[PDB]
């Protein structure tokens, strides 16, 4: 049948309630307010290069490759 | 002038529902985004145990777990509507929570149109790179190695610059991307390989499929099916490679299919989500091969039940279902094998509140006075309600009173104690002729009815949704539907107002509505019908037709002022209790907010910002005293004062203009210069003078003048006071000086976070306080309350004094 | 299928997406037609309507005035209107374009806008030909080697306020800048949404060189200057109130030429040059694989294919038609042919530095005719960029106005003033 | 001008300006027309260009004709008025 559901863990809502008719608003996570400053691994940066000036530079680089072939095959 | 904004109600709407393991290598957790909020959960045996709520200085617009090698546990990318990129790790030793930036940065680019479809994030499933589509025919890759000090992000052209929806392909060697895509041949599927080491595309693993002209969405299916699902309007199909498999089942026809969840790992099942709120499980049939592979047999489409119209679904354990929901309640409900009396396989096991989306909204003295309460017009289609909303000692207290229908305008009536309420019903043409109700509704369970028996218009499609609009008239105690008041056929109820005209002693209700043909698309005539309820039965007064939509009404010293279209008109009552055209103002585009104080009018236009107009009651005319000249396309409109004017714009921004007080000739003094700048991050639907705190009974003098409600999109329900150039001066450096102090996770700073942000500029923030920056010195800890340089140690003296509002 | 206005507008209310690219697809809000809004009627004079600014707030217009005198000399103003939907333009700006010019010819203009800088504006003017040095009875007659280019930079009407220092109408940001040049064939291309895609700067193809000319002007504030550059021609001049030769002036004439020192408001014009010739001779010298063969270059022609404002670099097209030994194989004598080739450079406005991007193989012109050859070799160019073509923000665009009623392609039929739904039926 | 000619078949997002580039080379031009969609402000892909010597229009003609700008095989032909 279409139900053989994921269990993860048998425990897991086995229980649970609340039971009220249709109203819940709580907003029982605390809110995190941080002090303390952590330094940062990595700063994400973007490429300053235009695609066509990047495309047509490699593009370049590649056939000046392509003629360094010589002395022989 | 200056102000300062406060949130009285949190937004309530779910944008974005994910599971994985960030709090934990072995805790299941679900986060959830509300709009700037991320709310953290554990999945336990008690239900979902909540472990913080973080507040980003962004609106959340990516979130997406994933974990690359050797990494304990799932790391969390964050893409903000600002472009402020960021990737989390949650840190617990013990008892304190930390939640780590790895890498943060701006991936905004000067060039590029902000996409259609609006900004798709995704993660290689081999967690190779991140994947960003912002921009029409671009696509940015940000290359994942922990290796190099820079994540250095780079763009590929895409030559498909009308991309629907994109995903990272499972089982495949190099990167892939799956994208739907529009053309003027219709809709396609394409793949490409990403290449990190070239930085550009080559030629994709399957060639170009036509697909269904309204292909809206693209599923990944994981490594053992591998390929991917394309869902339509009519059509569900499978794709991978010469493998193609297509269903058109009827059933899914009905209405649009817009969320989806995997269920099972290996992908066999899949919740699929209607705009009805019918829950489906779309069945992948597996086919397992001698070689040790496995392909797909069939596809097949199962109806579940019903749930609230969802954003986002979410399977969480032991056919637990988190529905994720923007235009009505979220819910926690079970999936049964057996189904009930109904045929039903869905069973609700916790409803949560949400008033948004926020169409309009009252503030009453219901229940004793002097205390004041919101009555809101919430939700939309069978999620449709009222929130009465209230400061209740013994925080916020919220009744819900269902609909099953869209309410959009309400007024207050006290003279016959009851609301006024606009509401629109999808009703479903049949082989009979005549339309038929999809579900029972406020307007169709009245206690008494009424339809329009109007003959002012005296000169349909099978299968085709038609609005059918209703004046509900609500008692104030018992909130049950008193009159349904049913308009013309094709009619749309647009504006309400509840007041007292001329010399007349009575007071009426007064709609402005539009004649929507399937015809035509453009408005060419209305009413304005003037209604008096009495002892239980409401009768028709007048009408007046007028050349367009009815878009605005505001009473205006016993007369109505209207807004017809472009034209903004003034009427008197007449003895013969009918209305009379008096003065007109032509200059605007659409008229669709208008706000009055004494002879003064102010005008919010959709595309040209605002206007103030001044009746002069010698002439009997209007005046255009000033202009905003600046361009804004408005969603609401406010007056604070005689000389200052709040408007909320589309980029989610408030502002604040003024009448020139150092003008001197008679151009400078048709100039509203903006002196009020802020970014809200909420889109305002509504502005309310009042209050949801005791008028007085014991109160102290006030560091703030002014009281203004809003009620947004989001459900998020913010107040607007005017404060003094001292106490601006005050809370300014005191703002700048807690942003020293408090730390921003993704290290966004606050003052890029609020400022004005449209796509032809980008100014700060002046003119308004961040009144959630400035209470949040109440919970930091006691030494970490050094912002004060000269002494008052002591600062609980301000900022309590701050939080007595709301 | 279109829907319905009120069904979008219903849409906006419970989305809370709201923008003109969701509308996009909707009918004008409102059409004027010019002659309900436009005054002094009947027969207005020669006033030309161009279209709307950026803002939305001016509408455009200029005249030509021929004046019958015999030998007929073009005078050209450009007018700011105020717009105010259904009620009359009100004129806010009245100035006169290339002062003490010899205009013999009907110039075609166009008035271009910045992509975010608002504070002037650009008319560009060319005549079909150059006026000679000879009369033929019923004309001047033309030089069809010749074509004269105006080019003026004018201030944009402030929206209001500041600057009250009147000192008795004029103002202090009421300036002119005005220059003039010649070209040669194959006469340069126009392409405005390059030569302005960088805010307060144009690139002007002389046939010779690319000038980079920027013109803005600064308070006695220290804390802003030089935005071209930060070895090839610069030169940066100042000026105050009360190589491509440019004559200054205020609303109507010249201001006083002042150095560095001054105390007050002053105006900067900056023009970094590029020389052709010297570009493409150090690029065989150096990354052609061929510049052995090369002999000479006959012609060439510049064509610019991408400007990039964040990091100042502007990428160009040489098209190169030149005399070179046919390659070492001896199938014979081995007489110079002439090719045509393509060599394409990327220059620094910040170091004043081009740098190779790309060589082109030479290709045997085989009797081909030079015409046939440019019209062959700009097809390559408008493949090029209509290739990477990536759509950009609207309010970052240039506003390119043109009304060719006067030059034989028939007049407009509507202004349109697409963030605001607005058009102005003529 | 001796010689008018039909310019058809263009991709929308060609100039007036373009056309004159490509155009121009062949000789001395008198007037371009190319035909704007008053509802969109973007091009009908197609005009008018008018040569002041029908020599340099006819090696024009025979030079574009047939021959692709922007993927699109561009149509040149004679044309009265
Ligand atoms: N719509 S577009 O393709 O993005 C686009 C449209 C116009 C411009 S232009 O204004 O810079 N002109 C332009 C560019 C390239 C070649 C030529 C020739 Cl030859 C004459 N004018 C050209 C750039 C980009």
């Amino acid at each position: 049948f279409l139900k053989g559901l994921p269990v993860y863990n048998k425990s897991n809502f086995s229980r649970f309630h609340a039971d009220s008719v249709c109203k819940a608003s709580n907003r029982r996570p605390s809110v995190y307010l941080p002090t303390r400053e952590y330094p940062s691994e990595q700063i994400i940066v973007t490429e300053k290069t235009n695609i066509l000036l990047r495309y047509l530079h490699q593009q370049w680089d590649k056939k000046n490759a392509a003629k360094k072939r010589d002395q022989e095959q | 002038s200056y102000n300062y904004v406060v949130t009285a109600q949190k937004p309530t709407a779910v944008n974005g529902c994910v599971t994985g393991h960030f709090t934990s290598a072995e805790d299941l957790n679900l986060l959830i985004a509300k709009n700037t909020r991320l709310e953290i959960y554990v999945v336990t045996a008690e239900g979902l145990r909540p472990v913080k709520e973080v507040g980003m200085y962004g609106k959340i617009a990516v979130m997406e777990l994933f974990r690359p090698k050797g990494e304990s546990k799932d790391l969390l990318f964050i893409l903000t509507a600002k472009y402020n990129a960021c990737i989390l790790e949650y840190k617990q030793s013990g008892e304190s929570i930390d939640i780590i930036t790895r890498a943060h940065g701006n991936v905004q680019d000067r060039i590029g149109r902000p996409s259609e479809t609006g900004i798709i994030g995704i993660i290689d499933p081999e967690c190779r790179m991140i994947g960003l589509r912002l921009y029409d025919g671009l696509f940015k890759v940000i290359p994942l190695d922990r290796d190099n000090k820079e994540l250095k992000a780079f763009n590929i052209r895409l030559e498909e610059l009308h991309v629907i929806d994109v995903k990272f392909l499972y089982g495949c060697q190099a990167p892939t991307i799956c994208f739907v895509y529009q053309d003027p041949q219709g809709r396609h599927v394409k793949t490409y390989e990403v290449s990190l080491r070239e930085k550009e595309f080559n030629k994709g693993p399957w060639k170009q499929e036509n697909v269904e002209a309204e292909a809206s969405m693209v599923i990944a299916v994981p490594e053992p099916f591998g390929g991917a699902i394309i869902i339509g309007q009519e059509s569900i199909t499978y794709h991978n490679g010469d493998k193609y498999l297509a269903i058109a089942p009827p059933i899914i026809k009905q209405s649009t299919i817009v969320c989806h969840n995997r269920v099972d790992p290996n992908g066999s099942r899949y919740l699929l989500g209607d705009m009805e709120g019918r829950l489906f499980m779309l069945l992948l049939e597996k086919e397992e091969q001698m070689d040790g592979t496995v392909t797909l047999k069939d596809l097949r489409v199962e109806l579940l039940g019903e749930t609230s119209i969802a954003e986002c679904l979410t399977y969480l354990d032991n056919g637990v279902v988190f529905v994720g929901s923007r235009l009505g309640d979220s819910q926690l409900v079970k999936l049964n094998v057996d189904s009930n009396e109904q045929g039903s396989y869905v069973v609700a096991m916790e409803t949560f509140t949400n008033l948004g989306p926020i169409v309009d909204m009252c503030v009453v003295d219901l229940e004793r006075q002097g205390q004041g309460q919101l009555v809101t017009c919430s939700g939309a289609f069978k999620e449709g309600s009222l929130r009465i909303i209230r400061n209740g000692i013994g925080k916020l207290h919220i009744r819900t009173v269902p609909l099953y229908e869209s309410p959009r305008k309400i007024c207050y009536q006290e003279v016959s104690q009851c609301f006024g309420v606009l509401s629109s019903r999808i009703e479903v043409q049949d082989t009979s002729g005549g339309t038929t109700a999809l579900r029972p509704s406020a307007s169709t369970q009245a206690l008494s009815s009424s339809v329009s028996s109007s003959k002012l218009f005296s000169s349909t499609s099978f299968g085709e949704e038609v609005e059918v609009h209703n004046l509900l008239i609500i008692d104030q105690h018992t909130f049950e539907v008193l009159h349904a008041h049913q308009f013309l056929q094709n009619e749309y109820a647009l504006s309400l107002v509840s007041c007292k005209l001329g010399k007349d002693p009575n007071t009426y209700f007064i709609v402005g509505t539009a004649m929507v043909y399937p015809e035509e698309a453009e408005p060419k005539q209305g009413r304005i019908v003037v209604f008096q309820y009495s002892d239980g039965k409401l009768q028709t007064v007048a009408e007046k037709e007028v050349k367009g939509a009815v878009y605005s009404m505001v009473e205006f010293n016993g007369k109505l002022l209207a807004s017809i279209n472009s034209t903004v008109r003034l009427y008197e009552w007449t003895t013969e209790k009918e209305l009379r055209t008096e003065c007109n103002h032509y200059n605007n585009i659409m008229a669709l907010y208008l706000k009055t104080k004494g002879d003064f009018i102010l005008v919010g236009d959709l595309m040209r910002s605002v206007l103030l107009l001044a009746y002069k009651p010698m002439e009997g005319n209007f005046e255009e005293i000033a202009r905003d000249f600046n361009p804004n396309w408005m969603s609401a409109v406010e007056i604070l004062d005689d000389d200052n004017f709040l408007g909320a714009e589309n980029a989610f921004n408030l502002f604040v203009c003024q009448k020139d007080s150092a003008a001197t000739t008679d151009e400078e003094r048709q100039h509203l210069q903006e002196v009020g700048l802020f970014h809200l991050g909420e889109f305002v639907n509504v502005f309310c003078h009042g209050s949801l705190v005791m008028q007085n009974l014991g109160e102290t003098s006030t560091p703030t003048q002014g009281s203004v409600l809003f009620g947004t999109v989001n459900g998020m329900i913010g107040l607007v006071t005017s404060l003094s150039e001292s106490w601006y001066n005050l809370l300014l450096d005191m703002q700048n000086r807690l942003n020293k102090v408090i730390k921003s996770v993704g290290k966004i700073e606050h003052s890029f976070w609020r400022s004005f942000h449209t796509e032809r500029k980008t100014e700060p923030a002046t003119g308004f306080i961040d009144g959630d920056l400035i209470e949040s010195f109440l919970d930091i800890s006691r030494p970490k309350m050094q912002e004060v340089v000269a002494t008052a140690d002591d600062l609980i003296k301000v900022v309590e004094e701050l939080t007595r509002i709301h | 299928r279109r829907e319905h206005v009120l069904k979008q507008l219903e849409r906006v209310k419970i989305s809370g997406q709201l923008s003109p690219r969701l509308f996009r697809k909707l009918p004008p809000r409102v059409c004027v037609s010019l002659k309900n809004i436009v005054d002094e009627d009947f027969l207005y004079a020669g006033h030309i309507f161009l279209g709307f600014s950026k803002c939305g707030r001016y509408v455009l217009s200029y005249t030509s005035s021929s004046g019958d005198d015999d030998f007929s000399f073009y005078i050209y103003h450009l007018y700011w209107w105020e717009f105010n939907v259904h009620s009359k333009l009100k004129l806010v700006r009245q100035v006169r374009l290339f002062q003490d010019e010899e205009i013999y010819s009907d110039l075609y203009l166009t008035v271009c806008e910045w992509p975010s800088d608002a504070s002037k504006v650009i008319v560009f003017g060319f005549n079909t030909r150059s006026a000679n040095g000879m009369l033929m009875n019923m004309m001047m007659m033309s030089d069809e080697n010749h074509r004269d280019i105006y080019v003026s930079t004018v201030a944009v009407p402030p929206p209001g306020r500041c600057a009250a220092c009147q000192d008795a109408q004029c103002l202090r940001h009421g300036f002119m800048l005005h220059t003039k040049y010649q070209v040669v064939y194959p006469f340069p291309t126009f392409q405005p949404a390059f030569q302005l895609k960088k805010d307060q700067v144009v690139l002007l193809n002389t046939s010779y060189s690319l000038v980079a000319c920027a013109v803005s002007v600064h308070s006695a504030g220290d804390r802003s200057f030089c935005q071209i550059l930060y070895y090839v021609n610069y030169t940066k001049l100042y000026y105050v109130l009360e190589f491509v030769v440019t004559d200054l002036r205020g609303r109507n004439l010249r201001p006083m030429r002042e150095r560095t020192a001054v105390q007050g408001q002053y105006l900067t014009v900056e023009q970094l040059t590029l020389d052709f010739e010297y570009v493409i001779n150090e690029v065989i010298r150096h990354d052609a694989t061929w510049g052995h063969q090369f002999c000479s270059f006959s012609d060439y022609d510049i064509v610019i294919l991408e400007v990039c404002p964040e990091t100042n670099q502007v990428l160009i097209n040489i098209g190169l038609l030149l005399l070179a030994f046919p390659s070492p194989t001896e199938e014979g004598q081995l007489r110079p042919k002439t090719y045509h080739t393509s060599l394409k450079v990327a220059w620094d406005l910040n170091t004043g530095i081009f740098e190779t991007v790309s060589v082109g193989d030479l290709t045997e012109v085989k009797g081909q005719t030079s015409g046939s050859v440019w019209s062959s070799y700009r097809k390559s160019c408008v493949d090029m960029v209509m290739k990477w073509l990536v759509p950009e923000s609207s309010g970052r665009y240039v506003n390119r106005m043109t009304n060719e009623a006067l030059h034989k392609g028939c007049s407009l039929k509507v202004l349109a003033d697409s963030e605001r739904y607005t058009w102005i039926v003529l | 001008g001796p010689m008018r000619l039909y310019v058809g078949s263009l991709h929308f997002n060609i100039t007036e300006d373009m056309l004159r580039g490509i155009f121009e080379p062949f000789g001395r031009i008198e007037s371009i027309q190319l035909m704007m969609d008053s509802e969109t402000g973007r091009s009908k892909g197609y005009g008018f260009i008018t040569f002041s010597d029908s020599e340099c229009a006819k090696k024009a003609l025979e030079q574009l004709n047939g021959f692709e700008l922007a993927g699109r095989p561009m149509k040149v032909g004679h044309v009265t008025e």
